[PDB]
């Protein structure tokens, strides 16, 4: 619904530490694991990175 | 170490003490705890103060009690950058057969997950305590003969007392 | 689908036992003495309890070789490290104390 | 960081100008680079590096479809993340 | 006063999953079977997550909701199947 509470402006998104930040340093939550805004990351076969909040995986 | 001390003094290493008598330090040989250290990309330190490097990508066994089976630790390495010579630690898995045969897991953040369930810290069960240290790093403490450190960005440690 | 080969039999995760150590904990000759993690099994086909995998071949007996320098050694074969001989009786190398 | 003049010939790399356009020859090491007036890099490279030199100009093999093999080694369909 | 009797905690019980026992504590905290838990908690059916980051919300299936029992303002949403 259209709820009531404490938000921050649309350019800013909420971070875990109470502050809210733009989507540049908004971490990724792949498989529960909290990855930093720039984390290149790969097993042998898969290839994944965190750009701006989303986790871009490939194969 | 290139400096003079009078006789009768007692300087102490971290391990034990030594006293000067007739230009000859007398020293005890009582054991003192070890520290296996993972850090950086792939840089290990053994308990016996050996240093080396092994950039493999699998689930490797870091440590284990091997005459009885009080515990077992399992590192999990992954490539960690564009280069091939960059293999950092993502997670570590601890296993305590003394309590439920449970399975603790230290995740890539400061997070912990017992048996799939995420957990708020502290976690006083009977033996093992898990709590933050600076509020930016987890610390497991099973009994009085085992410690750990944060495996978020890959700086695992251990403290094994001389009973092992 | 693929009906797996005769020498091994398919497994199924039971809905009751959390200890569904099936396909994920595939015991080869390296990781037999080693203890494995497992969440649940998979829809794979695993060797019987009395044998293990060995380079795309489920070697039956527990006679599989004893590695050193990443090279095969059949049981009974010896190696000379220093002034000592050392033989693999079962699966671990058995050296001399000279 | 020290700006040098031109031509220049140190360490087996003759840094000349040919046809009004700048050249960097490395025949001992097996390459000839150059740039034009507008700015258009070019790299002539020997057959000694066949199915080798992997980079932004791809491997020197016969095929033309597999030559996005990343620094890990991964045939990627995208010409961009490569 | 004696005419002041507030709610401290509420205990939920789901016989459909393990015969577990959820507990909403006097903060915004939750405790399944004695174990404190970080939110969210996607198990199969029940989801527990914050709402404004100051209030918990249980959601079992599509026929049950809850609300925060920190300082005592419990709610429920029961769909007409009950
Ligand atoms: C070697 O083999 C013998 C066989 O009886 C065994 O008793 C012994 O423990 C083994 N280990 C060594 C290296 O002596
Ligand atoms: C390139 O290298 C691969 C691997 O060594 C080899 O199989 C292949 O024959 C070489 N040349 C071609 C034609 O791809
Ligand atoms: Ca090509």
């Amino acid at each position: 619904a259209c709820l009531e509470g404490c938000f921050c402006p649309p350019g800013l998104y909420m971070d875990e530490r109470g502050d809210c930040v733009p989507k540049a340093q908004c971490p990724c939550y792949y498989d529960g694991e909290i990855f930093q805004p720039e984390d290149i990351f790969s097993d042998h076969h898969t290839m994944c990175y965190c750009e701006d909040g989303f986790m871009h995986c490939t194969m | 170490s290139g400096k003079r001390y009078p006789p009768g003094t007692s300087l102490s290493r971290d391990c034990n003490t030594c006293i000067c008598r007739n230009s000859q330090w007398i020293c005890s040989n009582e054991e003192c705890p070890g520290e296996c250290l993972v850090t950086g990309q792939s840089h290990f330190k053994s308990f016996d103060n050996r240093y080396f490097t092994f950039s493999g990508i699998c689930q490797y066994l870091l440590a284990r009690d091997c005459q009885d089976h009080s515990f077992s630790i399992v590192i999990e390495t992954v490539q960690c950058a564009d280069d091939r010579d960059a293999v950092c630690t993502r997670s570590v898995t601890v296993r305590l057969p003394g309590l439920h045969n449970s399975l603790v897991k230290l995740k890539h953040g400061a997070g912990v997950a017992m048996d799939g369930q995420d957990v708020q810290l502290p976690l006083l069960k009977g033996d093992l305590r898990i709590q933050h240290t600076v509020t930016a790093s987890v610390r497991l403490s099973y009994g009085e003969d085992l410690q750990m450190d944060w495996d978020g960005r890959g700086r695992l440690l251990v403290k094994l007392s001389p009973v092992y | 689908s693929l009906s797996c080969r005769p020498p091994m039999v398919k497994l199924v995760c039971p809905a009751d036992n959390l200890r569904a150590e099936g396909l994920e904990c595939t015991k080869t000759c390296q990781n037999y003495d080693l203890e494995c993690m497992s969440m649940g099994c998979v829809s794979g086909c695993l060797c019987p309890p009395g044998m293990v995998r060995h380079e795309n071949r489920c070697v039956a007996l527990e006679r599989c070789p004893c590695f050193h320098q990443g090279k095969e050694y059949a049981p009974g074969e010896t190696v000379k490290i220093g002034c000592n001989t050392c033989v693999c009786q079962d699966r671990k190398w058995n050296c001399t104390d000279h | 960081d020290q700006r040098v003049s031109m031509p220049y010939a140190s360490k087996g790399l003759y840094l000349e100008t040919e046809a009004g356009y700048y050249k960097l020859s490395g025949e001992a090491y097996g390459f000839v680079a150059r740039i034009d007036g507008s700015g258009n890099f070019q790299v002539l490279l020997s057959d000694r590096y066949f199915n080798k030199t992997c980079g932004l100009c791809g491997n020197f093999n016969i095929f033309a479809e597999d030559d996005f093999m990343t620094q890990e080694g991964t045939l990627t369909s995208d010409p961009y993340d490569f």
